[PDB]
RNA sequence: UGCUUGGCGACCAUAGCGUUUUGGACCCACCUGACUUCCAUUCCGAACUCAGAAGUGAAACGAAAUAGCGCCGAUGGUAGUGUGGGGUUUCCCCAUGUGAGAGUAGGACAUCGCCAGGCAA
RNA sequence: CCCCGAAAGCUAUUUAGGUAGCGCCUCGGACGAAUACUACUGGGGGUAGAGCACUGUUAAGGCUAGGCAACCCUUUGCAAACUCCGAAUACCAGUAAGUACUAUCCGGGAGACACACGGCGGGUGCUAACGUCCGUCGUGGAGAGGGAAACAACCCAGACCGCCAGCUAAGGUCCCAAAUUACUACUAAGUGGGAAACGAUGUGGGAAGGCUCAGACAGAGUCGGCCUGCGCGGAAGAUG
RNA sequence: UCUCCUCCCAAAGCGUAACGGAGGAGCACGAAGGUGGGCUAAUCACGGUUCGUGAGGUUAGUGCAAUGGCAUAAGCCCGC
RNA sequence: UCAACGGAUAAAAGGUACUCCGGGGAUAACAGGCUGAUACCGCCCAAGAGUUCAUAUCGACGGCGGUGUUUGGCACCUCG
């Protein structure tokens, strides 16, 4: 319910399609970048796709 | 210093066209098949080549019935 | 089994009337005694019914088990499904040829406004 | 490499329509010319239909 | 023979492997009426009594404090090392 | 040398050999030969495996071997270039994973067990152990 | 109100078979008769069919009982596997997610609707 | 100079190093979330695995028709073209949030249709090849930078330009060469810094066992297995 | 070898290559099609100069490969 | 049976060491490279042979490596 901060750590070069797709619809874009999301069992899937490239903050 | 094989029909592009719960309208082609791998029920019509199509809108709904636990295609009015 | 063997007789025209959504007119005959019932199209439940064994039936027959009994129970089926207002059914012979008391039946059943 | 023996025939409206199906026969099977109930269009009715070649 | 015994609170491929490693193995303790408990027990422990016979016919297994008698009711083996992967007990 | 009596397919494709085995524990006989390394087991190499042991234990006890070579192997010959078609059959093997049980021994002492299946061991391609019956 | 039987279903083995026992009030079954011929036999009234009702529940059928055989079936573990890592890389491991098949404990001799009949309320 | 940016595929071809349509690129126009990702819901599976109920194949024993042995029974394995079963994934569809100029359609212009390696699933091959043929994902192609001595295709990571600023990734921190100290072990073999079966009182740890002050083992310990860490031999090539 | 069909390879949607593994087709049938009615296999056991009864349950059948189907048969017989 | 099966013509076989041109290291012959089935060398087990006795010498049935070293596989370099 309430916002959490997604940061990615590594990159996104050679990630499987989807794996990209899903950065995307998390809305990073480069290294270090932070988006904060309202915290959903949508966002929550998104980031368990892309754990081992994603730093979560709650 | 040969093959006696090489030969292959071409693909028949069979099986299931329209999935549980997919809104068909009457005429659409739900299950490409050889012979009654799934069986026609209620809203579904068995071509000669045992095509099943809608007869009627609505979702497609797959369901085992009968004492022989046969899979049967039918049409939920919906 | 000739129980079996009817029953298999019967099944082809049974799923066929279900496929086709129909009031069915289902007749049963054994050596004594003859009987009709009107089932919806969900097969479950019965509309009307009429048979040999039903008191005011076996009153006004002779013999429960002859054709003169079949064109009562044809009769009684037919007006008791009128009522209900069943107009056009589909008969399920059951498995028996139709024939002498069935066909009797079905007749009957026919004379009294059933279309079939 | 091919097999085939049955014949092709052309079927002709007993009208005088001049309306024709073809099919096939095995001429061993069906030495005689081939008669059959067909639905001749031009004159909107099932007539008989009689053998005839090509 | 009695054989301290620990309910297990993690289960699964994981737990189970991690278990094995740390020289424990997973079991599982079922029968009567009481719902099946999932244990530890020490694999050198056990292992060392499987020779004699007495711990087919029966052992004690103290879990949760609580003293229970149970017979060997399957054993899973290692596929060629003499070890043991998991045992079910049948409450006796 | 062991080979199916007849198969439905003269030629099968190589596939993989991944799993542990099924046949894992003794029994038939008490003592047992087991495979700790996986591998391809030839007829030949079976039958000299077998030949061992049998003189070892000198017509004394009985032995089953729990391994059948069915899996034919082709390979094609020598100065013949890629291609033209699947080669012919040279030889059978048995696939064996880790686990598996492939002989078993009786009505022997398990000391006279142990040396037989040593020397049987010694003709095989991959690692073994002695196994015995267990409860 | 039961308790039964008959018909038509739901459901399609936890429901099934097998075995044993039981039932004729009705019903059901077997049954009786069929140059006289409605109808029937690629021969036969076996079946189908018709006209019947003396007999009998023998068979069948229904019901009950029976884990005997099938069936169902955890928990736990195991196998495999998506993602990311690692290796000793013909094959594996680790983190995480998922998780059988087999087997074990056990379950189980169904449950339900509409209509009609008999008995009994 | 600026923006975007492929393909080495499918189908067909007297075609195979050509070409055509399609796929992929671009430009314009239309259209606007119909798209992608995720959660949830609904689907069909017959693969991995597994199993032996079928079809085959296999072992032992029983029982026995037959003439030793069917067929059955018990036990035991195997399967790309077996299945009583049966995943993960993937795909199809729906519902929903957030993120994204996505998807689609109609036109102008192409280029390409020799692919490579690497991972994973396979066929072929010898589970040989920097082999060959597919599936799928990545990189190269068309990609610089850092690492891997040097090294398209591996690891990290995507270069608008400038800066004698700072933080980190992979990888590293004695000297070449930027950066490390402390502590605890193990190894003695320069193992590390090629190579197996197998051999061997090398050595470290763990959990048991046997035998022994009624005397073990060759007057106090001793013997042998097991689970394990690290080492030894096995180990021969041509300019240095 | 060249087109077509079936299976496998093919990775549980579709599709997917090799001078990869296996087989088939280049028709047949005026009924072997339509429909109404009917019917239900294989193989054994046992008794009889094909017959009867039982077991069994489709192991049969399908004009012709294989695969998927098929008892309400799509298998078998007959009338029109 | 346009079956070369999207079907160049209605209508078509060969030779060239007498040869020619345009190309290709897209593709063979030499040598290199990769690989190591094969080969060669080594080793493991020890049936046995060896009067007796596995191991003086030899080493069946099988097994594991090394070399690049035979016979091969591949088509990476080179066909201005």
């Amino acid at each position: 319910m309430a916002t959490i901060k997604v940061t990615q750590t590594k990159s996104s070069i050679g990630r499987l399609p989807k794996h990209k797709a899903t950065l995307r619809g998390l809305g990073l874009r480069k290294i270090n970048h932070t988006v904060e999301l309202e915290d959903t069992p949508c966002v929550r899937g998104m980031i368990n796709k892309v754990y081992y490239m994603v730093k979560v903050e709650e | 210093g040969s093959t006696r094989n090489g030969r292959d029909s071409e693909s028949k592009r069979l099986g299931v066209k329209r999935f549980g719960g997919e809104s068909v309208l009457a005429g659409n082609i739900i299950v490409r098949q050889r012979g009654t791998k799934f069986h026609a029920g209620n809203n579904v019509g068995i071509g000669k080549d045992h095509t099943l199509f809608a007869l009627t809108e609505g979702k497609v709904k797959f369901e085992v019935k009968g004492p022989k636990n046969r899979k049967f295609v039918s049409i939920e009015a919906e | 089994d000739k129980k079996a063997s009817r029953i298999r007789r019967a099944t082809r025209a049974r799923r066929k009337i279900a496929e086709l959504g129909a009031t069915r007119l289902v007749v049963h005959r054994t050596p004594r005694h003859v009987y009709a019932q009107v089932i919806a199209a969900n097969g479950s439940e019965v509309i009307a019914a009429a048979s040999t064994v039903e008191k005011a039936i076996r009153e006004q027959v002779k013999y429960t088990g002859n054709v003169d009994a079949a064109k009562a129970v044809g009769k009684a089926v037919a007006e008791r499904a009128l009522e209900k207002g069943v107009t056009a059914v589909a008969f399920d012979r059951s498995g028996f040829q139709y024939h002498g008391r069935v066909a009797a039946l079905a007749e009957s059943a026919r004379e009294a406004g059933l279309k079939f | 490499a091919k097999k085939g023996v049955r014949e092709k025939i052309r079927l002709v409206s007993s009208a005088g329509t001049g309306h024709f199906y073809t099919t096939d026969k095995n001429k061993r099977n069906m030495p005689g010319k081939f008669e059959i109930k067909k639905f001749d269009p031009v004159v909107r009715q099932h007539v008989m239909y009689k053998e005839a070649k090509i | 023979m009695k054989f301290e015994a620990v309910v297990r609170t993690e289960l699964g491929k994981g737990a189970s492997r991690r278990l094995r490693h740390a020289g424990k193995f997973p079991a599982v303790v079922y029968g009567g009426e009481e719902a099946a408990v999932a244990i530890v027990l020490n694999h050198d422990d056990i292992v060392n009594q499987m020779d004699k016979p007495e711990f087919y016919e029966g052992i004690v297994l103290v879990i949760d404090g609580k003293e229970v008698s149970v017979k060997p009711q399957d054993v899973q083996r290692h596929a060629f090392k003499p070890k043991v992967e998991h045992m079910d007990f049948i409450r006796i | 040398m062991l080979q199916p009596k007849r198969t439905k397919f003269r030629k099968v494709q190589t596939g993989r050999n991944r799993g542990l085995a099924k046949g894992t524990d003794v029994s038939f006989g008490e003592f047992g030969l087991k495979a700790v390394g996986r591998g391809r087991l030839t007829a030949r190499q079976i039958e000299a495996a077998r030949r061992a042991m049998t003189r070892h234990v000198k017509r004394q006890g009985k032995i089953w071997i729990r391994v059948f070579p069915d899996k034919p192997i082709t390979e094609k010959p020598l100065e013949v270039r890629q291609g033209k078609g699947k080669g012919n059959v040279e030889y059978w093997v048995a696939q064996i994973q880790p686990g598996k049980v492939m002989y078993e021994m009786g009505g022997v002492p398990e000391e006279l067990a142990r040396e037989a299946f040593r020397l049987a061991a010694r003709k095989l391609p991959f690692k073994t152990t002695f196994v015995t019956k267990q409860v």
